[PDB]
């Protein structure tokens, strides 16, 4: 139903999903795989 | 005689033929499906 | 002689911004 | 320093030859009438 | 404008501007002979590049 | 003297691989596609105002009331060849972006010389891909290294007697 | 007025003048080449093909003359090393000559149709108006184009009616002008086979003329001639500007990897000869087979032409050069006086070592020396305190075999680190530098210069394409646009197709 | 002759005259190190 | 506007969601088991950390010839 | 190859699942159009 | 009149959310290949075959050192197409060959070229003159000198830019160490055009901000501008009046600002892509010939230019090695330059 | 009202079905150990 969802909630979600893969990336940076280590 | 790049070749040729072929066969049937509409 | 080349250049760079600031065409309002 | 002797001649028909090219232009703008 | 002897003999390959042909005309065998060109090249090209290697044709100074 | 102040600090920060460097090219690179941008777009929409055989440019004269081009060409030119609400039709928006953009960039480049100063580097990702075993795995980063390295071990070729280049 | 970059165009509606601009320029362009020649002459040494060949001396037109058959001086020489020839009129200087005379002849007409420029010709018979019928002028130019193209195939090339044209063996030691065959297979179509020229000219002009008469005859569909604004002159720059420059592109590559029509005594040497070892391998293939035959060291090198050796040498790399280092090769490395004999280099231990040639890419080079496994055995230290591989250290020593130093060998470590650092270019020469005040530092040769000129050129002209294509087809809006342009033309959701109102919603 | 009515008048102005002089002697100024060579 | 619906009606809708709660993570858990189960090494080539060198090789295998290139490649992972 | 199958099964269990929850909204399109 | 090809027009210049156009027949699919194989490249795919270096985000490298490297030197100049003698329709061994390479390239060009026949075909349908077609010639010039002709003169395609960020640097720093491309006039143009563009950019975007006329009650003035009104929204005689006793010179018309703010930046570019054409053939600004003769003769003279020189023999004795596999280098230790200490 | 499948349609999801595909890719190497 379109408008039943509120765009600043989806935004928010939306915004953390990315804060979180991104977070994981750089993670990565530091574990396993191109650490240096 | 057909070396195999020869062979190569016509495949490559063939595949584009066939990109092209199917590409414009749909934007062609797409075309004639929804019209524009114009006045009289 | 290449000195001589290169500061007469610059000088003539220095002479030209005197003419495009002072000897401009002046801007003039119109419509 | 032992500079190529065509510098010189490069360097002032480069300078000169559009330059006043752009003089010629400039100055038969200016003695046209309005 | 100054008729010549060599303009007068000239006058009918100079006369025909904006002549055309109706609608499409020899579009499509124009097209055709664009569709073989570009194979031409393709196949010019690929033989120069050794992408197209074909017998008894040596790419190189040795032929 | 310019392009050997930029090698050597290519040698000892790694600039290239800094990313407030990055930025800064982001934002001249950025600038001169922007101006290219803003350029070609005013002058695509020009309005009409001179014959064939004089300059455009004296269509405008300065100090005119009205607009010279027709912005709302240029928003609907520059809409389709990307998408509309890619486009500004705000031409005070349009002009902050203008600015905002190469200025911003730019600053951020300032920073990152005023901040390798104080030898805050580029990323070091040297040696960063090891294999099963530990073999080293190069990057592309590995290959900056090596060029870096040739810088490091000639510039100044006489002035160093102890094994660090610490300033 | 006309501002500066727009002067021209005055003649766009004026064909006569437009044909006397034509030309001045064609005159222009003839009476450089005249020009030019004349320099080349002034200047050319026609003594030594061997070690001092065109390529050598900066000479540009001269292999262009070479390539068609022109090879004799009025003077008595051919660029093949020959004495006591007669050339008949078309020597280098008879050339030079004709182009100076129809440079002339061209200043003439331009000047005569700049003046007679209102020929009844150039006007529209209906309206009076100054009018080319261009579909019809293409046709007629395109048939001319063949005929040239078909005559200059079957007659000049094959040697019918005409002196062919340069050829060579595979490695440019015996090139000379020669009838030459068209070649209708698959392998006319291989660019190193001069017969595929003679069957491209033949087959390609026979295709002119039957085009040319089909456009002289045949007129242009409403929807091309629209679509393309025939009647507009600028849409003809515009597309012969595109042909120009894929033209251009095409010659700056044969002239870069070479062809049939790119010959090494005549352009020089490519750099992939030297990138792949060619003529090193051709070199060492000679002095094997002597060796297998019984002949001794000195034997086998002394058996390879003086002129085999100098193309395996980095010198002659046209990717050695660059972009102010002005003039010919002989203002860098020296005139190549002699080959010194090929260098073989031993340490005490008596194994032979080999040094590691320069590749194009860099201006200077380490000197390093391997065994027949590329292990590295000796070279020249920078840093000496921990040195382990030189020449000192390793006893290294250099013999020659062939040319002036052969049956030498020197031991002294800075003669053989001297002649070590010769080695990186390949085959050592003699060079006299001081004619020319040479400064010992490469300079490309024409194939490079032709390239550079060639491809830049080619590039520009892609921007002359677009510039004069989108006047073409935005003519009406060259001074701007439309001042009453409806805003639903420009806004969305007015028109269901972009710029078309009769498909308003 | 009768005159030719496609000449036209040539023009260019002082601004146009600062800025192509300022191009060649800057142009000058660059390219003149590599003549010297 | 140009006749498709709005993004922000669509992605404020029950049904889009509905739809979208489960393709997106379809996709993502796909793509992780492309790697996951390592199909992803065998169909680009790409080595694994283990299979960059033999166990006593320290020679790089680059490829040194054109039209045997593919054979190249296939030599040196036989000698994995 | 098991992978195969095992990495594009949960994608085309996401295509069904959106196809039965709009198919009744695409037949309605495409009727519509034709 | 009405036949299918003027039907297949009509679809193709709808006015929809993303434009299509003939010219849409061949960007879309160009472009998004090219993305498409960058994209795939720098997450599976490896440089092991072609470079030994690891390349994608499967191998543990980051956004920065990811990249679709150039095939092998012995690859040449081969086009490298899938079903050529090369890689024979394999597919695997095509991405291990650096197929992806070239695929990128080509696909690439087309792009641009569709992405410039749009720039035309919208133009045209809106009745805009061609100028931001014209101006993105420059973009085009800049591939096609450095992706296309830099290499086509080179051995082989192996010393065109890797696509990557650190591997673009790689190529930055081997342009200084071999070209010496700093020194060379032709990049100074360009230098010159892209950091004048963004200067051009900057001023004139702050000048018409701080010139603004007050059309609204709003301290945020972006929301006092219609699109549609007549009137200038900033004082053209006021900004002249500034920058002329600011700077001593000002612009007075409007429409050779925004044409000057076109030329500046895309000459810049066209005069870097001359300079790189050059570099396809070496033929370099490397040095002055004078300040050599000077320096053999003088070993007292020094200049920032000698000092440069030996910061590139520095690069490439010692880059050398590992970024040119093929050619074998080993050079050892004691031949490598170095100064003092270091 | 408004059409479901457009070109816009198929333009999102060029980009977006490998792009999630892609991220859940790289998702599972940040676990890869050597
Ligand atoms: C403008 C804007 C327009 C928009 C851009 C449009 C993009 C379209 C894409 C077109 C792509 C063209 C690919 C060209 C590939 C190529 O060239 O590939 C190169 C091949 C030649 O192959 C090379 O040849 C070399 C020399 O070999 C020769 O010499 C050797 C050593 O002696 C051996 O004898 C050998 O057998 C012999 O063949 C080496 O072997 C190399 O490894 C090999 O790659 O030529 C060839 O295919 C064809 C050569 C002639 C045609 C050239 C036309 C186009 C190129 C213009 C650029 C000029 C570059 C000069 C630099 C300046
Ligand atoms: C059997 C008869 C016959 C034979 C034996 C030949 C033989 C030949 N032809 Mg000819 N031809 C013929 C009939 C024949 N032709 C007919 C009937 C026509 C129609 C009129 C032509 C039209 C024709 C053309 C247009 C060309 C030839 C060319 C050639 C040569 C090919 C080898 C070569 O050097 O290619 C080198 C050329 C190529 C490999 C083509 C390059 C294609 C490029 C890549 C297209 C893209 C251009 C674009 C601007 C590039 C920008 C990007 C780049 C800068 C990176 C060779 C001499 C070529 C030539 O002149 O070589 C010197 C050539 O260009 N022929
Ligand atoms: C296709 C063009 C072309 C090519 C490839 C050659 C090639 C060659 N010539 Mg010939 N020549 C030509 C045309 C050409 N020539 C013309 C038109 C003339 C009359 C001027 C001559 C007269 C001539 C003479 C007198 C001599 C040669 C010589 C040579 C050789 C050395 C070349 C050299 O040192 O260049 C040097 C090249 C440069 C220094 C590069 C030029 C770069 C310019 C200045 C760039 C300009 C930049 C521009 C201003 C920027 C604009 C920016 C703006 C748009 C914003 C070489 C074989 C020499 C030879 O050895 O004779 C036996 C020799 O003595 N040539
Ligand atoms: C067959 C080739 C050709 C021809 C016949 C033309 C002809 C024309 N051009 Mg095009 N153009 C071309 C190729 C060509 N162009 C190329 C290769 C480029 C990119 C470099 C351009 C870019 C271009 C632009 C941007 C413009 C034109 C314009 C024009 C028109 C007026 C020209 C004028 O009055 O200049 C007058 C020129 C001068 C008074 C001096 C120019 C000095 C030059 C820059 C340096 C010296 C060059 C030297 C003498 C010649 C070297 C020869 C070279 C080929 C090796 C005219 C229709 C103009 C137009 O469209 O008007 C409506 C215009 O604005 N052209
Ligand atoms: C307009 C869009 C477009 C364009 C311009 C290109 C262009 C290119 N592609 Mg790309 N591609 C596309 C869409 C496109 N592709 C799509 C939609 C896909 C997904 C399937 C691909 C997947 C793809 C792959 C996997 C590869 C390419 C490759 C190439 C290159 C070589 C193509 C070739 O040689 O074909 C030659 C064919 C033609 C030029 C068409 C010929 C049509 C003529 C006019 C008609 C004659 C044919 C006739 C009917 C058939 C009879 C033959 C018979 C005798 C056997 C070139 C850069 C290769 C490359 O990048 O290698 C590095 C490569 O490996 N493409
Ligand atoms: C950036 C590239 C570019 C752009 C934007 C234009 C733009 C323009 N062109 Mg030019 N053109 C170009 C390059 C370009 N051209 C090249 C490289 C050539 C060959 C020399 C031409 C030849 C040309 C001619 C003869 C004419 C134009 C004209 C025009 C105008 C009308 C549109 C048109 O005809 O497009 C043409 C379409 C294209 C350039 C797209 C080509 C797509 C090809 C067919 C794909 C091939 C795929 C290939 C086979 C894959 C294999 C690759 C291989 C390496 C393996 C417009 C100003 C016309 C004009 O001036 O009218 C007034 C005109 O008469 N063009
Ligand atoms: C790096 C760039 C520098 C910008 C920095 C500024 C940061 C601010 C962010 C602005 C980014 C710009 C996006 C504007 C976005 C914006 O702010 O407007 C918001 C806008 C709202 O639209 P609606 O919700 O009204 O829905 C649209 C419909 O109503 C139209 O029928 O949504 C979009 O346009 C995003 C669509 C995503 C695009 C998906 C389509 C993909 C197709 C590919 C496109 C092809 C291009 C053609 C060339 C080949
Ligand atoms: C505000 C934070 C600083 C970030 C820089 C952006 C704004 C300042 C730079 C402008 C310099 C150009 C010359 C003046 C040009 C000029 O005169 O500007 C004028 C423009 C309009 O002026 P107004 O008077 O209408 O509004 C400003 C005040 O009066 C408040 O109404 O000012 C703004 O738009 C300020 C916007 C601030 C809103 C926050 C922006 C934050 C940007 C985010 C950056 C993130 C970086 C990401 C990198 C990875
Ligand atoms: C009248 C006559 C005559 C005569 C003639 C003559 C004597 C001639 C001539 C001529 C000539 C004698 C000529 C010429 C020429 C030349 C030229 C035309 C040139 C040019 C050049 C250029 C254009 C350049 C450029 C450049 C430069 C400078 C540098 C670098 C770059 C370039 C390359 C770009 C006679 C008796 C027969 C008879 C009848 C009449
Ligand atoms: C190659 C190839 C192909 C194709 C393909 C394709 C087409 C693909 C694709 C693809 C794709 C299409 C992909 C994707 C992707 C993606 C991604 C991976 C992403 C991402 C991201 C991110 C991570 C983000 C981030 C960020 C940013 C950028 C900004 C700011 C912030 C952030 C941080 C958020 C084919 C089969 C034909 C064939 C052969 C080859
Ligand atoms: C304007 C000067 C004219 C001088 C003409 C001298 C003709 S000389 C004549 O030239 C022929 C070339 O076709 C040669 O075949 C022949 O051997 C030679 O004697
Ligand atoms: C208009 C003045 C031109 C006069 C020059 C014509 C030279 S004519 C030329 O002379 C050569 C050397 O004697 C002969 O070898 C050759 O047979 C002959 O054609
Ligand atoms: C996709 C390639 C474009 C080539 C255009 C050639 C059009 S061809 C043209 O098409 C008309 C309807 O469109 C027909 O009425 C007519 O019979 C046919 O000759
Ligand atoms: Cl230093
Ligand atoms: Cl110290
Ligand atoms: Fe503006
Ligand atoms: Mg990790």
């Amino acid at each position: 139903e379109g408008g039943r969802i509120p765009l600043w909630i989806v935004a928010t979600v939306a915004g953390m999903g990315v804060i979180v893969i991104v977070g994981l990336f750089f993670y990565g940076a530091y574990a396993g795989l191109g650490s240096s280590l | 005689t057909i070396t195999p790049s020869l062979k190569g070749f016509f495949i490559g040729l063939l595949s584009g033929a066939v990109v092209l072929g199917l590409t414009f066969a749909v934007l062609i049937a797409i075309s004639q499906i929804d019209k524009v509409q114009r006045s009289l | 002689m290449e000195t001589i080349t290169y500061v007469f250049i610059f000088a003539c760079i220095i002479a030209l911004f005197f003419f495009a600031i002072f000897f401009r065409e002046p801007p003039r309002i119109t419509k | 320093m032992e500079v190529n002797q065509l510098g010189l001649i490069a360097t002032a028909l480069f300078v000169l030859v559009p330059s006043v090219f752009l003089i010629i232009l400039y100055v038969q703008t200016e003695s046209q009438q309005k | 404008a100054r008729r010549t002897w060599l303009g007068d003999i000239l006058r009918p390959l100079n006369s025909e501007y904006g002549k055309v042909a109706p609608g499409w005309g020899t579009t499509p065998l124009m097209a055709v002979f664009m569709g073989l060109f570009l194979v031409f090249l393709l196949i010019i090209l690929e033989i120069y590049n050794s992408t197209l290697i074909l017998d008894g044709v040596n790419v190189s100074w040795k032929a | 003297g310019t392009f050997n102040f930029m090698i050597v600090f290519q040698a000892e920060h790694n600039i290239l691989m800094h990313p407030f460097h990055q930025l800064g090219v982001a934002g001249v690179f950025g600038g001169a596609l922007f101006c290219a941008m803003h350029g070609s777009l005013v002058t695509s929409s020009l309005i009409r105002e001179t014959t064939e055989t004089e300059s455009a440019n004296y269509g405008y004269k300065f100090g005119q009331e009205e607009e010279t081009y027709n912005i709302v060409a240029a928003h609907g030119y520059f809409g389709r060849l990307i998408f509309q609400y890619a486009s500004f039709n705000n031409s005070r928006s349009l002009h902050f972006f203008l600015a905002a953009w190469p200025v911003v960039g730019v600053w951020f480049a300032a920073l990152g010389i005023s901040t390798m100063a104080f030898n805050l580097n580029g990323f070091n990702f040297n040696h960063s891909v090891i294999d099963a075993k530990g073999n080293v795995i190069n990057t592309w980063a590995d290959i900056i290294n090596r060029a870096n390295l040739g810088m490091e071990v000639m510039h100044e070729r006489n002035a160093h007697n102890f094994p660090l280049d610490l300033a | 007025g006309l501002p500066w970059y727009r002067v021209h165009t005055v003649l766009i509606n004026d064909p006569g003048r437009l044909i006397a601009a034509h030309l001045m320029h064609t005159a222009l362009v003839a009476g450089w080449a005249g020009s030019m020649a004349l320099y080349e002459l002034a200047t050319f040494d026609p003594s030594d093909p061997v070690l001092n060949p065109m390529w050598r001396q900066g000479m540009f037109v001269l292999p262009f003359m070479a390539r068609l058959g022109v090879t004799g001086s009025w003077s008595g020489w051919s660029i093949t090393g020959e004495t006591g020839i007669d050339p008949g009129f078309w020597s280098f200087e008879g050339v030079a000559l004709a182009h100076i005379v129809l440079s002339g002849l061209l200043f003439l007409a331009a000047c005569w149709h700049w003046v007679y420029w209102d020929l009844e010709l150039f006007r529209d018979p209906r309206t009076g108006e100054p009018a080319l019928d261009l579909p019809k002028m293409f046709g007629i130019h395109l048939f001319l184009a063949g005929l040239l193209c078909f005559g200059f195939g079957a007659f000049h090339l094959t040697g019918l009616f005409g002196p062919g044209m340069w050829v060579s063996d595979p490695y440019g030691l015996t090139g000379s002008v020669q009838p030459v065959a068209p070649e209708w297979g698959p392998d006319g179509f291989n660019p190193y086979n001069p017969g595929g020229v003679v069957a491209h000219h033949i087959a390609a002009g026979i295709v002119g003329i039957i085009a040319g008469l089909f456009h002289i005859l045949v007129r242009p569909p409403q929807r091309l001639y629209k679509a393309l604004r025939m009647g507009n002159i600028e849409t003809v720059l515009s597309s012969s500007i595109a042909a120009v420059f894929f033209a251009a592109f095409v010659v700056a590559g044969t002239m870069w990897y070479g062809s049939a029509t790119t010959p090494i005594e005549l352009f020089g040497p490519t750099r992939y000869q030297w990138d792949s070892s060619y003529f090193q391998q051709e070199i060492n293939r000679r002095v094997q087979a002597s060796l297998a035959s019984g002949a001794t060291l000195e034997e086998a090198w002394s058996a390879i032409p003086e002129k085999l050796a100098f193309y395996d040498y980095i010198g002659n790399n046209p990717a050695k050069g660059g972009l102010f280092r002005t003039g010919p090769m002989n203002k860098g490395d020296g005139i190549a006086q002699a080959w010194k004999g090929h260098a073989v280099f031993r340490n005490k231990e008596g194994e032979e070592l080999f040094v590691r040639r320069m590749p194009a890419f860099f201006e200077s080079f380490p000197v390093i020396l391997t065994d027949k496994n590329g292990v590295v055995k000796a070279d020249i230290p920078f840093r000496r305190a921990e040195s382990k591989y030189s020449f000192e250290q390793q006893g290294v020593t250099v013999s020659f075999y062939g040319g002036e130093l052969n049956g030498q060998t020197f031991t002294d470590p800075p003669t053989v680190k001297s002649y070590a650092r010769k080695a990186i270019f390949g085959e050592i020469f003699e060079f006299d530098t001081e004619t020319l005040n040479s400064d010992g530092i490469f300079r490309t040769s024409p194939r490079g210069w032709f390239t550079f000129a060639h491809a830049v050129f080619a590039l520009l002209f892609f921007f002359g394409h677009i510039w004069h294509g989108a006047r073409t087809l935005f003519r009406d809006v060259f001074s701007g646009i439309d001042p009453e342009l409806s805003p639903e033309q420009v806004e969305w959701g007015f028109y269901q197709k972009v710029g078309d109102v009769t498909t308003r919603k | 002759m009768e005159p030719n009515p496609n000449r036209q008048p040539v023009e260019l102005n002082r601004t146009s005259l600062y800025l192509g002089l300022l191009l060649i002697l800057v142009l000058a100024l660059l390219f003149s190190s590599y003549f010297f060579n | 506007t140009t006749g498709e619906r709005p993004f922000s009606d669509i992605i404020t809708s029950v049904r889009y969601w509905v739809i979208h709660s489960i393709t997106i993570p379809a996709l993502f858990i796909a793509g992780w088991l492309f790697v996951s189960t390592g199909l992803a090494y065998d169909v680009f080539g790409t080595p694994r950390p283990d299979s960059y060198y033999a166990q006593e090789q320290r020679s790089i295998p680059l490829v040194t010839d054109r039209f045997e290139a593919k054979q190249q490649v296939e030599t040196f992972l036989e000698q994995l | 190859d098991w992978r195969v199958l095992v990495v594009l099964l949960p994608v085309l269990l996401a295509a069904g699942w959106a196809v039965r929850n709009i198919l009744p909204y695409a037949v309605k399109q495409v009727q519509k159009l034709l | 009149e009405r036949g299918w090809f003027d039907i297949l027009d009509d679809w193709l210049k709808r006015d929809r959310f993303v434009f299509v156009g003939w010219s849409g027949i061949l960007l879309f699919p160009c472009a998004y290949l090219a993305l498409g194989g960058w994209l795939t490249g720098t997450t599976f795919v490896t440089s092991w075959y072609t470079h030994g270096l690891a390349s994608s985000y499967l191998e543990g490298c980051n956004f920065l050192t990811v990249a679709v490297s150039t095939p092998a030197n012995s690859m040449g100049h081969s086009l490298l197409l899938l079903w050529g003698p090369e890689a024979q329709g394999d597919f695997t061994r095509w991405c291990q060959l650096g197929g992806l390479w070239t695929f990128i390239a080509l696909h690439g060009a087309f792009g641009l070229i569709g992405f410039m026949l749009r720039q035309f075909e919208i133009a045209r349908l809106v009745g805009v003159r061609p100028y931001n077609a014209i101006a993105f010639s420059a973009p085009i010039a800049v591939f096609v000198s450095v992706f296309l002709i830099y290499p086509l003169g080179q051995s082989s395609w192996f010393f065109a830019p890797s696509f990557g960020v650190a591997a673009i640097f790689r190529f930055l720093l081997f342009f200084q160490g071999f070209h010496n491309w700093t020194l060379n006039p032709f990049h100074m143009m360009g230098v010159a055009g892209v950091l004048g563009g963004a200067l051009l950019c900057a001023i004139h975007g702050a000048t018409v901000e701080n010139t603004l006329f007050q059309d609204g009650e709003g301290a945020s003035t972006f929301r006092a501008f219609n699109p549609t009104q007549a009137e200038e929204t900033y004082s053209m005689v006021t900004a002249n009046r500034f920058w002329s006793q600011i700077f001593g010179i000002a612009f007075s018309n409007k429409r050779w600002l925004h044409f000057f703010m076109l030329f500046v930046p895309v000459t810049g570019l066209w005069m870097s892509a001359i300079g790189v054409v050059g570099l396809a053939l070496n033929l370099r600004s490397y040095d002055f010939i004078s300040q050599e003769i000077r320096a053999a003769e003088d070993p007292e003279f020094e200049t920032f230019y000698t000092k440069n020189l030996l910061l590139n023999e520095g690069i490439r004795a010692w880059m050398a090695p590992q970024d040119q596999p093929h050619e074998n280098f080993v050079f050892p230790e004691e031949v490598l330059p170095r100064g003092n200490a270091l | 009202s408004y059409p479901i499948f457009t070109v816009r349609w198929v333009a999102v999801h060029t980009l977006a079905v490998p792009t999630i595909f892609f991220l859940g890719a790289i998702a599972a190497m940040q676990f890869i150990q050597r």
